[PDB]
């Protein structure tokens, strides 16, 4: 349960989230309530999970794009500010937070994507996307690259696919139409198309993530990055002369940033209600409170009128707004996650090979179509169990990730949710599953497969050359198998130690016989399945 | 690919619960009605199986599939064997035997579209009859157990097999006179009344190999530990809303 007079809040590990702990700071000293920030990983999923069981933080940040979804799902408190706080915030912003009419969380801030560019290399960054190629060509000459930027991740995708005429959901009649999806169209594959060739002409990597681009451009190896207001703390600190201006156009066309405005919702399973309510409105959506998180992480262009008249004077902010403006603010309606769930698939599987651009946004098409239209009727934990095992055994490992997707609010789950996380090459998220739950001896041949497969992958690439048998071998005795999934004369020792975990000197010599064993052996044993069945307790 | 193991009884039909009165209490129904409804199919069963399925010279010498019978039948045509006037573990006594359930085959592949016209007029309007009042009396249990099997029935991969305690000649009844016949193919149906249904599980395995996935459905505890012992994942039927969620995994295409 959520502690009363306690406040716990929820960001994303790109954002200030050091800063936002100075404006709890000064909360506590006012208040005698001491507040706590954290940024756990996968935070947009991960809140959904826990504040369903009336557990979570307090108050909860992320683009506004995921509310919808958790108002749906009853997690989030309608917020109830007056028309003195209303007229403080842009009109614009609120409207990112209204959903059916209510007001269901703080708009903080907007967010849109730029085209970040080193102006010592490229005093003139290209207009458009088709000139990045031979602009590419020119610099490797230097050992630099043109462009480098997050390609696991579709919010940096979309704003190329969305160019020529992508689009997530129609618009029309005063309502997005779910039934109406834009993922396939032509507008669509061109843009993705163009993407795949930057990385078939060799121009980029489909490996390339967040890290990676951040790391190259604020170290001067690549001219050009795409991140939002946020990344440019860091770029300060690495002393690179960067610009932030319009994102390439493509055919003609501007790119179209999906837009996210930053937002604090409050949990509906919160105790502390009217003080997270103190927090947001009188301390954190304050000139201070604000300054405070900007001045850690950028913002963006923050949604404090008496505030962004100051920030608006940046060039930064300047070109921020105008990419915002060429693109589309987010839904947030909750089939957003069915629309994001799809495309990330189809650009990661396009880019890296595996399929086609029209394959791969064809799927995308209609698995978003079809799970933004699933109902709503749940499943017991036993027919989900059954579900899990027959997906697997079938093979059907794209229908069990979006089975998994479905679930609302068991160690098949896990096991399930383990399988998956392999097949997408999440190994992180894989060792944590199963490394934090203890799981049953006819699962384990195959969860010990995952971890040293997916350990040998990960080796193997840092080699840049294939692993050969003593590479396995040394991978293996370098991550062992964890506890939570490893381990005739036993079939002896394992019936009597259910009957009596301890045997007295008389009945090990008994075992000892039966066995073939020494009563030191027959000891050991005893000894050492005693400890294991201990350490599965304490999971 | 997929095969689906059925059990009968209080899975896809309901039937002996009628005549105990334990559909009547778990559902709220009335009594009465109830094992009126119960009695009225039970003769029908008996009457299909006698008249038409060899019962009486079969009942104790039933088997569990109706391919098992080893003997010199030749295939010779029986559309004009006289069953009545041929004296029914010889080899002549085996090859009887072998013609009864080779022309029980006949019959089902015959009549299983058409069980109205087998058992005639009037007893196709009584059943006809009694079929909408079973209906009724159980919100459309078999309506819907149907609906499932002929989801997976349309399903390129995947088929369905029967597995019953309940002898296999008046299970064919059972399965003609609930308009089931065309759903499972005779050669589909297993009876575990003298074996248990792990042996007949194993024959089902033997049978579709190693590689498909077998998927078990019935309200009983012994299937369930015939699942559990050869690790095929389970669906039970403890209730008619478990029937309906699994016509919701099917059309979502999770099962
Ligand atoms: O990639 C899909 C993802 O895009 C957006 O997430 C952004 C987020 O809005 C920004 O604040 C920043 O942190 O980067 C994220 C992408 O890594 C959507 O908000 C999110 O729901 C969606 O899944
Ligand atoms: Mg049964």
């Amino acid at each position: 349960k959520i502690e009363e007079g306690k406040l716990v809040i929820w960001i994303n590990g790109d954002k200030g989230y050091n800063g936002l702990a100075e404006v709890g700071k000064k909360f506590e000293k006012d208040t005698g309530i001491k507040v706590t920030v954290e940024h756990p990983d996968k935070l947009e999923e991960k809140f959904p999970q826990v504040a369903a069981t009336g557990d979570g933080p307090d108050i909860i940040f992320w683009a506004h794009d995921r509310f919808g979804g958790y108002a749906q799902s009853g997690l989030l408190a309608e917020i109830t500010p007056d028309k003195a706080f209303q007229d403080k915030l842009y009109p614009f912003t609120w409207d990112a937070v209204r959903y059916n009419g209510k007001l269901i969380a703080y708009p903080i801030a907007v967010e849109a994507l730029s085209l970040i560019y080193n102006k010592d290399l490229l005093p003139n960054p290209p207009k458009t996307w088709e000139e990045i190629p031979a602009l590419d060509k020119e610099l490797k000459a230097k050992g630099k690259s043109a462009l480098m930027f997050n390609l696991q991740e579709p919010y940096f995708t979309w704003p190329l696919i969305a160019a020529d005429g992508g689009y997530a959901f129609k618009y029309a009649a005063g309502k997005y139409d779910i039934k109406d999806v834009g993922v396939d169209n032509a507008g669509a594959k061109a843009g993705l198309t163009f993407l795949v060739d930057l990385i078939k002409n060799k121009h980029m990597n489909a490996d390339t993530d967040y890290s990676i681009a951040e790391a190259a451009f604020n170290k001067g190896e690549t001219a050009m990055t795409i991140n939002g207001p946020w990344a440019w703390s860091n770029i300060d600190t690495s002393k690179v002369n960067y610009g932030v201006t319009v994102l390439p156009t493509f055919k003609g066309q501007p790119s179209k940033p999906f837009v996210g405005v930053l937002s604090a919702g409050i949990n509906a399973a919160s105790p502390n209600k009217e003080l997270a309510k103190e927090f947001l409105e009188n301390y954190l959506l304050t000139d201070e409170g604000l300054e405070a998180v900007n001045k850690d992480k950028p913002l963006g262009a923050v949604a404090l009128k008496s505030y962004e008249e100051e920030l608006a004077k940046d060039p930064r902010i300047a070109a921020t707004m105008e990419n915002a403006q060429k693109g589309e603010i987010m839904p947030n309606i909750p089939q957003m996650s069915a629309f994001w769930y799809a495309v990330r698939t189809a650009v990661i599987n396009a880019a890296s090979g595996r399929q086609t651009v029209d394959a791969a946004l064809a799927a995308a098409q209609t698995n978003a179509a079809a799970m933004s239209m699933l109902p709503s009727f749940g499943f017991t934990q036993e027919q989900v169990a059954c579900v899990c095992e027959v997906l697997q055994q079938g093979g059907n490992l794209e229908r069990l990730g979006r089975f998994l997707w479905s679930l609302p609010a068991n160690e098949s789950v896990l096991k399930a949710k383990a399988v998956v996380a392999f097949h997408r090459g999440n190994f992180r998220e894989l060792y944590k599953i199963l490394e934090s739950h203890q799981f049953s001896p006819h699962n384990h041949p195959k969860l010990q497969q995952l971890w040293l497969k997916a350990h040998y992958v990960e080796a193997e690439k840092l080699r840049g050359r294939p692993l050969g048998a003593v590479g396995k071998y040394r991978v293996r005795r370098k991550f062992p198998l964890p506890r939570t999934i490893w381990d005739k004369s036993r079939g002896v020792l394992r019936e009597w130690y259910a009957h009596n975990p301890y045997p007295s000197p008389r009945e090990k010599r008994e075992l000892a016989e039966a066995t073939g064993l020494t009563t030191t052996q027959v000891s050991n044993w005893f000894k050492n399945r005693r400890q294991r069945d201990r350490a599965a307790e304490a999971k | 690919e997929r095969v689906f193991v059925w059990d009968l009884d209080e899975t896809i039909i309901i039937f002996h619960s009628l005549l105990t009165g334990t559909f009547a209490s778990r559902y709220g129904k009335d009594t009465t009605t109830s094992v009126r409804i119960g009695l009225m199919m039970e003769e029908m069963i008996f009457n299909l199986a006698d008249t038409h399925l060899f019962f009486n010279d079969l009942e104790d010498c039933d088997q569990i599939h109706v391919d098992d019978v080893s003997s010199d039948d030749n295939g010779q045509d029986l559309s004009t064997y006289n069953f009545s006037a041929d004296g029914f573990g010889g080899v002549d006594w085996m090859r009887k035997l072998a013609f009864r359930y080779r022309r029980v085959k006949e019959m089902y592949n015959t009549y299983k579209n058409n069980v109205g016209g087998l058992i005639g007029t009037p007893k196709r309007e009584t059943w006809l009859q009694l079929r909408a009042e079973l209906e009724a009396l159980t919100d459309l249990w078999l309506t819907h157990s149907l609906k499932a099997l002929n989801l997976i029935n349309s399903r390129p991969n995947c088929v369905n097999v029967l597995v019953t305690t309940t002898q296999l000649i008046p299970a064919l009844a059972k399965v003609l006179l609930y308009g089931l016949g065309s759903v499972f193919p005779i050669e589909n149906i297993y009876s575990a009344t003298k074996t248990g249904k792990e042996s007949c599980f194993e024959r089902i395995m033997q049978r579709f190999g190693r590689k498909a996935v077998y998927v078990v459905i019935g309200d009983g505890v012994e299937e369930e530990q015939g699942a559990k012992k050869h690790n095929m994942p389970f669906w039970r039927i403890s209730c008619h809303a478990d029937l309906e969620a699994l016509r919701h995994a099917l059309e979502l295409e999770y099962l």
